[PDB]
């Protein structure tokens, strides 16, 4: 098993910017995407954004298009997205999983297989 | 759950099905789902149906295998072919509608599109430009009409263009297409009217590195100067293009990172498509949320025509490549795709995914079986099995869904109950073998689950009520419908549930009534000279009553005992007594040390 | 399991009570249970028996002295005890009918926390 560790979150407040990390835990992530959900009261999952295996481009969400940045760290193994203008909604417990399938940038949960724990957040207006 | 579309495609599997499994010769799927463009209103997944069935329409597999068509010259020229003519239809339908006949059509486009040129105008339009446009729409009569009335500053390009339009593969003499170039480079090539060495280039097969951005400014025209120039014959090995390299090119450019990002998927997955290669294409398309069903939908479609280079062995990805392949394209893990498109709406509307799951029926899995049998044997379980997906039992099976596309349910039945069976979910796999009309299964599955609890007292909270009732359905149902199972099985079943009586009254406290139960089973001594044919009746006893033996004991010597304290007639008691342990002084069977320790004790006291 | 037994204490000569007990740990609807008692000087003697459904069960020496009731809506049981006699001075025990022979001839012990059930 090949397991991961989401973290970084707590509580901000409106307007600042916070550093969410992964890092994974038995593997190296040369040929795998990264993707960075959120877990809502709103729906059961969402997406938020996903980068490609090369670390070159990467898809970002329905919603967060241009407030958000996300990257991947071979040489440190990490997934790192960092984020600007948050809103009250943002409450919410990030993950972030891995995909292997091996073609495109995948912006729906059940594609990718392997998931960490999550990192809470609450932003406080 | 579902959506409209989602659920429509549905309803069309649904039909599909219902129409391989009743032996009618039908339009396969490529022809209803290009009419399920126009039930629900839409533009754009009616142009890309149009797309799939136009390049489905091929002689498919002049051979006896998948790999050897798809990658024969031929077949690759059915497909520039069939390629070719649906990109000249379409513009043809894009320019006669947004100018709002053909040689005047072009005519006009040129007019509402630019009011050094070579080799001058006929009628005020450009004669190189006239050629271009008018070929573009793949009508070469109005391109011999034109090289007909323009016929006074060439006439190579005569001869040209007449045996181009004699071979049907669109080649010219070899020497012809060397001629071509070695003019083209010497004369043609450094000119400033681009649209004659367009025409050059494509008539020639002439400079595959020029791209011809000012008069094929579309990606969709790109498209269109390649395919009309890429060649499968071996002239020159300088300005050979060979469409594999044609296809590595565009998979570089296209797609592999950027298909989710330049948020135009329909358009990319024409491109990715028209080039000779499915499996990529489908393999992307499928990942968008926007455009998942119709992915997924082209895949089924080129499934059932055969048309699929799909993964032989079992991995973890999508799409794969296997290092074998002379170039081949990419894999598509079909079996993969099938589950990670249903797993959305599966636990929750099953009633759909049941009908996508039918297509893997021929597709093997790694212990040697029908993929399809260990698909669903997840969902029904994991879904809680009601009837709608298999039935009711009385003494008549009631219709499931898996009735409806499949004969002998009773082979999906065992399995899938063996498998819930190896699970760990007994009772659930007892209730399946039952309504699969299988008894001794039944039995022997409800032995186990039945044999520790025969002892257990009421014990409010339990199971016992349960599989009592449980245990009671079988055997109204079974002996009543006449129904019987192994003798060595269904003995043990009914002795069990004599048992689960008689210990009901013995916890109660019916004393002779537990006692006449106990001596008209023949387990335990009642003689001292039939004793030695007790010892003789078990070495068939299974290992239910081996696990209850002990408390059978004991509590026959509680009897015993209560009625002695309670009480001549002692003496006969007495003597069935020392006989119950000589019965136990010779048992092979389980037993615990207290046992024969109370047993004995109990023995010596009430002596 | 558990089987507390109250409503006892020192009564007058030919006094009267009804002694209780509840059930808790068995469906007290289909097990029959009973009633022993072990004195301070003399030894366990069995002196109420009942079913489930059937019929009841005491020694000579209780008939008409005592008498079962299996409030089994409740699942709870009683005995009667009316005009006693100094000899039931003892401490009781409201136990099950199938275990009141390992209880008896002093071979395993109550399960029963007991009860003050002392005459004069």
């Amino acid at each position: 098993q090949v397991q991961l560790v989401e973290s970084g979150g707590g509580v901000v407040q409106t307007g600042d910017s916070l550093m969410l990390s992964c890092t994974v835990s038995g593997h190296t992530i040369d040929n795998w995407a990264m993707g960075w959900f959120r877990q809502t009261p709103r729906k059961q999952r969402e997406f938020v954004a996903a980068i490609d295996k090369r670390g070159t481009g990467a898809i970002y969400g329905n919603s967060v298009k241009g407030r958000f940045t996300v990257s991947r760290d071979n040489a440190k193994n990490m997934v790192y997205l960092r984020m600007n203008s948050l809103k009250p909604e943002d409450t919410a417990v990030y993950f972030c999983a891995v995909d292997q399938l091996n073609a495109g940038l995948g912006d729906v949960s059940y594609d990718y297989d392997y998931w960490g724990q999550g990192t809470q957040v609450t932003v406080s207006s | 759950s579902l959506d409209n579309v989602e659920m429509a495609y549905a309803r069309q599997m649904y039909m599909y099905n219902e129409k391989v499994v009743s032996g009618h010769l039908q339009p396969s799927l490529v022809d209803l789902c290009t009419e399920a463009a126009e039930r629900l209103d839409d533009k754009n997944v009616s142009d890309l149906w149009v797309m799939v069935k136009q390049m489905t329409d091929v002689p498919l597999i002049p051979a006896s295998d998948t790999l050897k068509s798809r990658c024969s010259g031929q077949m690759q020229m059915a497909f520039v072919r069939q390629a070719l003519n649906y990109l000249e239809q379409s513009y043809k339908n894009y320019t006669l509608i947004s100018v709002f006949g053909t040689y005047n059509l072009v005519r006009s486009f040129l007019n509402i599109r630019l009011p050094g040129l070579q080799d001058g105008e006929i009628e005020g339009y450009p004669v190189w430009a006239l050629i271009y446009y008018c070929m573009r729409c793949g009508d070469l009569m109005a391109a011999q009409q034109v090289v007909n009335r323009a016929q006074h500053q060439l006439g190579d390009f005569k001869n040209c263009f007449q045996e181009y339009i004699h071979n049907k593969d669109r080649r010219l003499s070899p020497t012809t297409e060397n001629k071509l170039r070695l003019h083209y480079r010497r004369a043609v090539r450094a000119s400033t009217d681009p649209y004659k060495r367009a025409v050059y280039c494509i008539i020639g097969r002439c400079d595959v590195s020029d791209n011809h951005s000012e008069v094929a400014d579309k990606t969709e025209d790109y498209l269109w100067l390649k395919l009309s120039q890429v060649c499968f014959e071996d002239s020159s090995p300088q300005d050979r293009l060979t469409l594999p390299q044609f296809q590595k090119q565009l998979f570089e450019d296209y797609g592999e990172s950027h298909f989710a990002v330049n948020q135009q998927p329909y358009l990319y997955f024409q491109v990715l498509f028209l080039t000779a290669q499915f499996e990529a294409a489908i393999a992307f398309l499928f990942r968008l949320e926007r455009t998942r069903c119709h992915a997924v939908h082209v895949a089924l479609a080129l499934f059932e025509l055969k048309l699929l280079l799909k993964s032989t062995g079992q991995s973890a990805q999508l799409l794969s490549q296997e290092p074998g392949e002379p170039q081949g394209v990419r894999r598509l893990n079909f079996i993969r795709l099938l589950m990670l498109y249903t797993r959305k709406f599966e636990p929750t509307d099953p009633r759909e995914a049941l009908q996508y799951f039918y297509f893997l029926r021929n597709e093997k899995d790694n212990q040697g079986e029908s993929m399809f049998l260990r698909c669903v044997s997840e969902l029904v379980i994991e879904s809680r099995e009601f009837d709608m997906l298999l039935g009711k039992l009385d003494g008549s099976r009631k219709p499931g869904a898996i009735d409806k596309f499949t004969r002998d349910t009773k082979t999906i039945i065992n399995k899938v109950a063996s498998v819930a069976e190896n699970k760990g979910l007994f009772e659930e796999a007892a209730k399946l073998y039952d309504l699969a009309k299988n008894p001794d299964k039944v039995l022997e599955l409800t032995n186990k689950l039945l044999s520790p609890v025969v002892s257990q007292i009421s014990a409010p909270q339990s199971n016992r009520e349960r599989l009592k009732n449980m245990a009671l359905a079988i055997a109204e149902r079974y002996k009543s419908q006449g129904v019987s199972a192994e003798k060595s099985i269904n003995s043990t079943f009914y002795l069990l549930l004599d048992l689960i009586t008689f210990f009901d009254e013995y916890h109660a406290g019916h004393i002779d009534l537990s006692f006449d139960v106990i001596e008209r089973l023949k387990l335990v001594p009642l003689s001292q000279d039939s004793v030695e044919e007790r010892v003789a009746a078990f070495r068939n006893f299974s290992d239910e009553i081996r696990h209850n033996l002990s408390e059978i004991l004991l509590a026959t010597m509680n009897i015993l005992f209560t009625q002695y304290k309670r009480l001549d007639k002692d003496s006969v008691l007495r003597s069935q007594a020392r006989a119950l342990i000589t019965f136990a002084g010779m048992i092979p069977y389980r037993m615990s040390g207290d046992t024969n320790a109370r047993l004995v004790q109990m023995e010596v006291l009430m002596n | 399991v558990q089987l507390v037994e109250s409503g006892g204490g020192l009564v007058q000569p030919g006094g009267s009570l009804r002694l209780s007990c509840v059930a808790s740990g068995f469906t007290f609807s289909r097990v029959g249970m009973g009633w022993v008692r072990q004195a301070p000087g003399k030894g366990l003697e069995w002196v109420s028996d009942i079913n489930a459904s059937g019929g009841t069960g005491y020694a000579d020496s209780v008939k008409g002295r005592f008498a079962i009731s299996r409030d089994n809506a409740k699942n709870t049981l009683y005995l009667q005890m009316n005009r006693l006699k100094p000899e039931d001075t003892a401490v009781y025990y409201c136990a099950k009918m199938m275990d009141t022979a390992m209880i008896e001839a002093g071979i395993i012990k109550p399960a029963g926390q007991g009860t003050q059930v002392t005459v004069s």
